[PDB]
């Protein structure tokens, strides 16, 4: 465990590549539903 | 009272009136 050695930097915290799309798509549905919630399409419980 | 005089109370006193609502097809589906 010494000769090989290990350490924690900043680029070793490797976020999975697809997070860029999943979070963006999750935001879109939260934007659309919160925009229709002001139109009366859905009620408070459905938004929650 | 029953819904023949209590409904009458809303109209004569509180100005109630069943104005029609123009619901969009997305909002129409929600109510039905």
């Amino acid at each position: 465990a010494t000769a090989t050695s290990i350490s924690l930097g900043i680029d070793d915290l490797l976020t999975i590549p697809s997070k860029g799309w999943l979070v963006q798509d999750a935001e879109q549905q939260s934007l659309i539903l919160e925009k229709h919630h002001h139109y009366g399409n859905v009620h408070a419980v459905e938004k929650l | 009272e029953t819904e023949e005089e209590a409904r009458k109370r809303n109209w004569v006193e509180r100005g109630w009136a069943p104005w029609e609502e123009i619901l969009s097809p997305e909002a129409d589906f929600a109510r039905k």
